[PDB]
């Protein structure tokens, strides 16, 4: 598994941290070993950063989006300009059928009169 | 101040002294970034009469709530708009003489989901580069019997049945 | 009264938590046990399920119709310097001796520094032209976004 | 038989069409920019970038599936087309 081990690192590390998250929540369902107590608090805004940054979600990640859409589009536009062509000439001279999932033809003079089995 | 929850303030000078009042004393020695200088607890402390003056004058005063003997000791604020009216602002607790502001249950969720989302996004963006597609080849990554065994098999059986292995 | 709905929301969120954790563990084990012939479809599918449902479910089970979690004062009772069966069956084979290394590991709040630098560049990108274009561009983009969705949804009748 | 294969083709076509349309509608669903509340800005920003990335990937996969369907239709018609076969035979 020498390839995809780096993704494996990032995911097992994210796995251990979210295991620590299920751990803190496992102590959050707890009233033994630890008590809950609610009192609120405040956090003044610096800006209207949800919107502002969301617009960057469009800039940044819709640029990644549009990039990948245009990248698929350039790959395909290149790709279109060979199997299915050859099948035409073959089907034009010889005799073919499809049974199961493969493609099978005949050689025998059998539709033309012979009975040689 | 902006992210004081991660900052740790320690001082080995007052480690040997540790009792009920030593928690309040160590928290309020001098110039603690966690301990506000202009707090009303000073006004009670320097002169005398550390018993009742916390509830008398207007201010935010520090009282313990839970105290387990070896290490952990909890410090609570009360903003005193009126006597017998308790509202807290921030949460403190010391473990082995190390002061910590107790976080909420919201911002810790924020930090953990931030780390998780960053890790998963990084893994996905790294995994994007490996796949290549072509309409003819498909997807990939960069990095017979002549029906006479119905006889030869019988001979082998007749051979095995007549010549057992000697091991 | 707040405590009852707090506990119900608690159990809902931990149910979706257990779902997400099983998702991640199953994805890792499937990657390993099935490194036979794996393909880009199945992994894009796995990511989509992980993203779409777990993300949107937890996000709406948090920020609507809830007692407020950003209240809670977090104050454990004691230190348990020894191996309790409470831990090993409460947590399914984890949680070593609860101590002064895992008191902050539990109660850590400072994130990694890369997002801190990101916030520094958030201050930087707020240092550009503002207070006349933030709200103005919210208005414009909101309006034309809404017009777009209206037009595209309108014609399927 | 032959009814099952053709109805499978119909199912694949309608599934992929509704999938791409639904994906674009959800892209415009998350496209409304609003004010935040208790959502921890950077987290949902990063994961919405992640969601639009995986949704663009879904769009590309939908296009590739349509290409595969077109190729299969091309194979099917040539092989079983009685009228086309006859013309070649008579020439």
């Amino acid at each position: 598994l020498w390839p995809w081990d780096s993704v494996r690192n990032n995911l097992r590390s994210a796995l251990t941290e979210m295991c620590v998250l299920y751990d803190v929540l496992s102590i959050v369902r707890d009233k033994k070993f630890m008590t809950l107590d609610p009192v609120s608090q405040d956090a003044l805004p610096p800006k209207q950063n949800p919107q502002t940054l969301q617009l960057i979600s469009k800039k940044k990640s819709l640029a990644g989006a549009a990039q990948i859409l245009l990248k698929g589009a350039e790959r395909l536009t290149k790709s279109v300009t060979d199997f299915n062509s050859e099948l035409l000439r073959l089907r034009q001279h010889w005799k073919l059928r499809k049974v199961g999932d493969k493609i099978l033809g005949d050689l025998s003079y059998r539709s033309a009169g012979s009975l040689f089995p | 101040r902006d992210n004081l929850l991660g900052i740790s303030w320690v001082d080995s000078s007052w480690i040997p002294i540790l009792n009920s009042g030593s928690v309040l004393d160590y928290f309020s020695e001098r110039s603690n970034p966690f301990y506000d200088r202009t707090c009303n607890n000073e006004v009670v402390k320097m002169q005398r009469l550390t018993l009742e003056h916390l509830n008398q004058m207007v201010g935010i005063e520090y009282i313990l709530l839970h105290a387990q003997e070896p290490i952990l000791f909890i410090i609570r604020k009360q903003q005193r708009q009126s006597p017998a009216q308790v509202i807290p602002l921030a949460d403190y607790y010391i473990i082995a003489g190390v002061i910590y502001q107790a976080p909420d249950l919201g911002s810790v969720i924020n930090s953990r989901v931030l780390t998780a989302v960053h890790g998963i996004q990084s893994a996905f963006d790294e995994a994007m580069s490996y796949c290549r597609y072509h309409p003819s080849k498909g997807y990939w990554w960069h990095f017979s019997s002549i029906f006479q065994r119905q006889r030869v098999d019988a001979l082998l059986l007749d051979l095995r049945q007549k010549f057992p292995p000697k091991f | 009264r707040e405590e009852k709905q707090l506990e119900a929301s608690l159990d809902a969120l931990l149910s979706q938590v257990a779902d997400l954790k099983n998702s991640l563990g199953s994805f890792i084990c499937k990657l390993e046990n099935e490194y036979g012939r794996l393909t880009w479809p199945s992994v894009l599918d796995s990511f989509a399920l992980l993203s779409g449902q777990l993300n949107t479910l937890n996000k709406v089970l948090k920020h609507e119709k809830t007692p407020l979690f950003r209240n809670q004062v977090i104050i454990p009772l004691v230190l348990s310097p020894d191996r309790d069966e409470d831990l090993m069956r409460q947590t399914e084979g984890r949680v070593p001796v609860f101590s002064h290394e895992v008191v902050p590991d539990h109660l850590r709040t400072k994130p990694d520094p890369e997002v801190e630098e990101q916030e520094k560049q958030l201050t930087t990108d707020a240092a550009r032209i503002g207070a006349d274009a933030a709200q103005k561009q919210i208005q414009s983009l909101n309006k034309m976004c809404s017009n777009l969705l209206e037009k595209i949804s309108k014609e399927e009748r | 038989s032959k009814e099952t294969l053709l109805q499978s083709y119909n199912k694949r076509l309608k599934d992929d069409i509704k999938s791409i349309m639904d994906n674009f509608t959800e892209i415009i669903k998350t496209a409304k920019i609003e004010d935040e509340t208790q959502v921890s800005r950077a987290t949902q920003g990063e994961q919405d970038n992640y969601e639009m990335h995986v949704r663009a990937a879904n769009i590309v996969r939908a296009g590739e599936s349509l290409m595969k369907l077109v190729s299969d239709l091309k194979q099917f018609l040539i092989l079983n087309d009685f009228p086309s076969v006859n013309e070649a035979i008579d020439q």
